[PDB]
């Protein structure tokens, strides 16, 4: 097959920046190059064909550029729902290549999280499993330290993290965190609590509940 | 070995159905000496009687049951079961009393792909009616006449899938089974082998 | 209005076959090439080959040669993908998209959503909903999905007429080989008593639908 790299792999950019990405093909593909950005979850969109044509709707931002074997994509200047992996493809003949992509994620300021506990449902705990869930709502950057205290007693083993993806709109982002017990070891303790230390916080916040109470 | 009362009788007088505070008494029965009521109800809950909705777990309470000695009958079951699992081991029903004094087998409006009672050998008297089970196949190829241990006892199976439906989307006898029929698609779910 | 639509993903155990279907509208496939495209979970896209409905020309990607065919019924309307002797590593989205006349290349201009494929040796189960209960200004409740197999589920909330100050949480896969995940919505507090906030659940890989009042605790 014609080979297709793409660089960067990554890239975190502010609104506004200028974006370039590269793609180089093992041989000449004259200008038979498309773009396309993808979104999480969603299917890719073509941006870009004949390597510079702007396909129908695209906004202006997007350019693209080169012949041979070295090709650009340009984003003139970065919007927040510009959030997305980027991908080059060899677009004539079979098999029609496709980089490996490059993901573009969103800069802004520093926002702290807005943080929540969920106890178990009754209807869980019936069931003899204990769920608690922390949640961390709207926040800036990523990086976040989430930690589950039971009866102070630091947790370990026992939790598991999901965050979303970056908004579209704000550039932040929201983070779930499930602590797991059985609802023997649920009812022997007390106290339920989730600390979190972020860039956005002063010092850690904790959110906790008495069971039962 | 241990009976137990039905749904009417005993600790089950006034119950309209098996449900959630009553079920416990259940616990190891291996005869229901009397009938047993399986209700939308149930499943919902019941606000008067005090009555929490039932965990459908709760129903494998009932796989120690080998014998009915009234009638069975299911109009709400857990959507989520493809078949009447907590009855897998229910061998006979002998309908010595009857719904509406002609039924001893009602399975009514669930959302069941089988019947799966591999255990049943007999249904004594009594007519059996299987209605409704939208998603509902094989019933048709058990040979009813078979089970039953009264002349004139009837079968009659109304507004399941589709016999064309069951056959195009092979929800048919295994191979392996015998013309007697069968409960299921498995070989497990056959009346007899080949 | 030109939309491509696929169907037909879910759990296939290691050996077993599946065909995918692509639903075209606002277009003929007859007189169009549509291609086969999938992505493996946090990976690229792999092409896989294409067909011209009119004529029934197809051509496949070496690594799928012999295993997966392309066909269309042109009085449907629709494409279908035939996946034989599936393995653990084929576990991946997989799109139909409609190769663009804006030019001789083969640049794709509409795509479907995609289907999910799960290749294993484990079994289906559909979720387990519990609520996250509110009140704990603004306040925060949700629905905790738990314990299902294969991916994936989708959450809506009031059949999708409440869509602002949702999250709906990748899922992360359980010590026990179960997928879980919450949903969550921030709603004034004010609402509570005079708003009801349901969660509706889609498994379709097991065909589950499941609906969840989540409200204040008593
Ligand atoms: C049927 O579904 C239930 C869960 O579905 C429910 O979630 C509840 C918490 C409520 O919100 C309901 O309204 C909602 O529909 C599953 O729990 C059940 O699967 C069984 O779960 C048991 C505990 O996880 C487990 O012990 C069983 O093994 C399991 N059944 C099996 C054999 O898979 C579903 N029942 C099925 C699939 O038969
Ligand atoms: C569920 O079963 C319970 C029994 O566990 C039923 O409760 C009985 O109800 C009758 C009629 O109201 C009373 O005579 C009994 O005193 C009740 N017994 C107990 C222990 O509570 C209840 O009625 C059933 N509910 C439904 C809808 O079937
Ligand atoms: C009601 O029963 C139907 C029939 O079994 C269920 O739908 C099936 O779900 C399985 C996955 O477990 C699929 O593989 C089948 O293809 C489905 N059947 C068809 C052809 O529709 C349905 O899930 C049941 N309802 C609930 C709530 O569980």
């Amino acid at each position: 097959d014609i080979q297709m790299t793409q660089s960067p792999s990554s890239l975190s950019a502010s609104v506004g920046d200028r974006v370039t990405i590269t793609c180089r093909a093992s041989q000449d593909l004259a200008t038979d190059v498309a773009w396309y950005q993808q979104k999480p979850g969603k299917a890719p969109k073509l941006l870009i064909y004949s390597a510079s044509f702007l396909y129908s709707g695209v906004p202006s931002r997007f350019s693209g550029s080169g012949s041979g074997t070295d090709f650009t994509l340009t984003i003139s200047s970065l919007q927040p729902e510009d959030f997305a992996t980027y991908y080059c493809q060899q677009s004539e003949p079979e098999p029609y290549t496709f980089g490996q992509g490059t993901k573009v994620e969103i800069k802004r300021t520093v926002a702290a999280p807005s943080v929540f506990i969920f106890p178990p449902s009754d209807e869980q705990l019936k069931s003899g499993t204990a769920s608690v869930v922390c949640l961390l709502n709207n926040f800036y950057p990523r990086e976040a330290k989430v930690q589950w205290k039971v009866d102070n007693a630091l947790q370990s083993g026992n939790s598991q993290e999901s965050v979303t993806e970056q908004d579209s709109k704000d550039s932040t982002y929201s983070l779930s965190s499930t602590l797991t017990l059985s609802k023997a070891d649920y009812e022997k303790h007390k106290v339920y609590a989730c600390e979190v230390t972020h860039q956005g916080l002063s010092s850690p916040v904790t959110k906790s509940f008495n069971r039962g109470e | 070995r241990k009976v137990c009362n039905g749904i009417g009788i005993g600790e089950f007088k006034d119950s309209l159905s098996i449900n959630a505070t009553n079920i416990k008494h259940f616990k190891n029965c291996t005869s229901i000496s009397g009938d047993l009521h399986i209700l939308p109800v149930a499943f919902r809950g019941d606000s008067f009687t005090h009555t929490p909705p039932l965990d459908p777990q709760e129903l494998d309470i009932l796989k120690t049951v080998k014998e009915i000695t009234g009638f069975l009958l299911i109009q709400a079951w857990p959507e989520n079961r493809t078949d009447l699992h907590a009855f897998e081991n229910l061998e006979i029903i002998r309908g010595r009393t009857k719904q509406h004094g002609q039924f001893s087998l009602a399975v009514v409006s669930l959302n069941i792909t089988s019947l799966g009672l591999r255990s049943l050998k007999e249904i004594s008297d009594g007519d059996v009616i299987i209605s409704g089970n939208k998603n509902l196949c094989y019933a048709n190829t058990i040979n009813w006449k078979k089970l039953f241990g009264t002349s004139g006892q009837k079968t009659k199976i109304i507004s399941n899938r589709g016999e064309n439906s069951c056959k195009a989307t092979g929800q048919v006898c295994h191979a392996l089974c015998s013309p007697e029929g069968c409960w299921g698609p498995e070989p497990r779910d056959c009346v007899s082998c080949r | 209005e030109v939309q491509l639509v696929e169907s037909g993903g879910g759990l296939v155990q290691p050996g077993g076959s599946l065909r995918l279907s692509c639903a075209a509208s606002g277009f003929t496939l007859s007189g169009d090439w549509i291609h086969w495209v999938r992505q493996a979970p946090g990976k690229g896209l792999e092409w896989l080959g294409e067909i011209s409905a009119a004529g029934g020309y197809t051509d496949y990607a070496d690594s799928v040669k012999g295993r997966f065919t392309i066909s269309a019924d042109t009085s449907k309307n629709t494409a279908y993908l035939q996946m034989n002797s599936l393995r653990a590593e084929d576990t991946a989205v997989y799109y139909c998209a409609r190769e663009s006349r804006v030019s001789f290349e083969a640049a794709m201009d509409y795509w479907g959503q995609g289907t999910l494929v799960t290749v294993s040796s484990a079994s289906t189960k559909g979720p387990s909903v519990f609520p996250l209960a509110p009140s704990s200004g603004t306040a925060a409740l949700g629905c905790l999905v738990k314990d299902y197999f294969p991916e994936p589920v989708t959450v809506s909330w009031n059949s999708g007429a409440l869509t602002s100050g949702v999250h709906t949480f990748p899922a992360v896969l359980q010590s026990s080989g179960l997928y879980s995940l919450s949903s969550v919505v921030t709603v004034p507090s004010s609402s509570l008593g005079t708003q009801t906030y349901i969660c509706n659940v889609n498994h379709k890989p097991s065909n589950t639908k499941v609906d969840k009042k989540v409200e204040p605790k008593s």
